[PDB]
């Protein structure tokens, strides 16, 4: 699930 | 400046289809995800899902799988929400919203698009008088569809003491409202009182004399 | 709802208020991707806090966010009338999914309490000629904007045929509502009287009408 995403990352890979 | 501009209000019968557009400007459309959020009457915001504007992959939350389609057209930097086999419970304001990052989701929102799903058909109102040291009298504007209705009194000359109440939505799908005005009791018999009711969607106006 | 917020909070101008937001499941993980949105009905929601406490320069410095355990908290200092709105928290929950809390209605008590004025009309002669009967209960000038409406036939309660609106803001910033009871002409003339009962802040105003 990876809930602890990097806040700076862009989900729109 | 970043701008999300959605299409206008929709009125649909159950089983019909609808397509809401969300046109963007002020940023590169394919750099950021486009999310969709719903607010049904009397409820909070509900996240519906999103579409990756690079891959086209859509993600639908539980509750919005089966009849909903997110899409986009990069030639015009526009995202779309389409709903098939509309149900009464799809009635809601639908928002598009950008996600900048995981840290900053939903930084820019569209203005919202109201989608109303009802089995009711256009119908003009039935207007009844509400007969009366002040006296109150009014008009009952019954069983009409769709919204809106406007009311005045004595062709707009009587504005003081006038209160027009927002309409109630009946379980049948039709609306009703009332307008009441408070006037000197000594005026009953001196002054004629007429409510002017206008229901543009049915091309109907009604002027109803209200007397003791 | 994955994020629990209080349904309503109230504060008076100049005070500070806090809105809590507690995660209902472990899907939030670190619970470091919490955002808050101000929503005035009819306009688009506005991002005001992200990553628990980060305030974009475009939001007022009277808004702050904090966290303790699994409870995120929005605090509004120097409360002003314009702060009156719905507030939603929001969290990432992994798998590229987001969720909104249920929302909190923030009331800014910029106004003294006001008991409702109630006006009750019986069915009109005309309507009775059409073999229908509508009782019209008009409720105005109350604050804060919350009432419950109950109807009685003689002394027995009645919920069937009752349609009641939500409270709407009046121009004077008090609140209005209306409630309708649909009956058959026979029922209307069957009973000695009907009553509309409006409860507001624990006190009740009741009006009665009779066919007599
Ligand atoms: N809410």
């Amino acid at each position: 699930a990876n809930p602890n995403a990097n806040p700076n990352a862009n989900p729109n890979a | 400046q970043v701008q999300l501009v959605q299409s206008g209000s929709e009125l649909k019968k159950p089983g019909a289809s609808v397509k809401v557009s969300c046109k963007t400007s002020g940023y590169t459309f394919t750099t950021y995800a486009m999310n969709w959020v719903r607010q049904a009457p009397g409820q909070g915001l509900e996240w519906m899902g999103w579409i990756n504007t690079n891959t086209g992959n859509p993600t639908y939350a539980p509750g919005f799988t089966g009849r909903f389609v997110f899409s986009f057209d990069t030639s015009v930097s526009t995202a779309y929400l389409q709903i098939s086999s509309l149900k009464a419970e799809d009635t809601a304001v639908y928002y598009c919203a950008r996600v900048y990052s995981y840290g900053v989701p939903f930084d820019y929102w569209g203005q919202g698009t109201l989608v109303t799903v009802s089995s009711a058909s256009t119908k003009g109102p039935s207007v009844f008088p509400l007969a009366p040291g002040t006296a109150a009298l009014g008009c009952l504007v019954k069983d009409y569809f769709p919204e809106p209705v406007t009311v005045s009194w004595n062709s707009g000359a009587l504005t003081s003491g006038v209160h027009t109440f927002p309409a109630v939505l009946q379980s049948s799908g039709l609306y009703s409202l009332s307008s009441v005005v408070t006037v000197p009791s000594s005026s009953l018999g001196t002054q004629t009182y007429i409510c002017n009711v206008n229901h543009k969607p049915s091309n109907t106006k009604v002027d109803k004399k209200v007397e003791p | 709802s994955v994020l629990t917020q209080p349904a309503s909070v109230s504060g008076s101008p100049g005070q500070s208020i806090t809105i809590s937001c507690t995660a209902t499941s472990s899907n939030v993980g670190s619970f470091n991707l919490v955002s808050w949105y101000q929503h005035h009905p009819g306009k688009a929601p506005k991002l005001i806090i992200h990553e628990v406490s980060k305030r974009p320069s475009g939001a007022s410095n009277r808004f702050s966010g904090s966290k303790s355990g699994n409870t995120a908290s929005l605090t509004i200092s120097g409360l002003q009338a314009e702060d009156e709105a719905d507030y939603y928290c929001c969290s990432y929950v992994g798998s590229d999914t987001w969720v909104f809390g249920g929302g909190t209605k923030l009331t800014v008590l910029g106004q003294p309490k006001a008991a409702p004025s109630v006006t009750l009309f019986p069915p009109s002669s005309e309507e009775l000629q059409a073999n229908k009967a509508t009782l019209v209960c008009l409720i105005s000038d109350f604050y804060p904007g919350a009432v419950t409406v109950a109807w009685k036939a003689d002394s027995s309660p009645v919920k069937a045929g009752v349609e009641t609106t939500t409270p709407s803001k009046q121009s004077n910033n008090k609140y209005a509502a209306s409630s309708y009871l649909s009956l058959t002409p026979e029922q209307w003339k069957s009973h000695r009287s009907y009553s509309c009962q409006v409860t507001h802040e624990g006190s009740t105003v009741e009006k009665t009408v009779a066919p007599t």
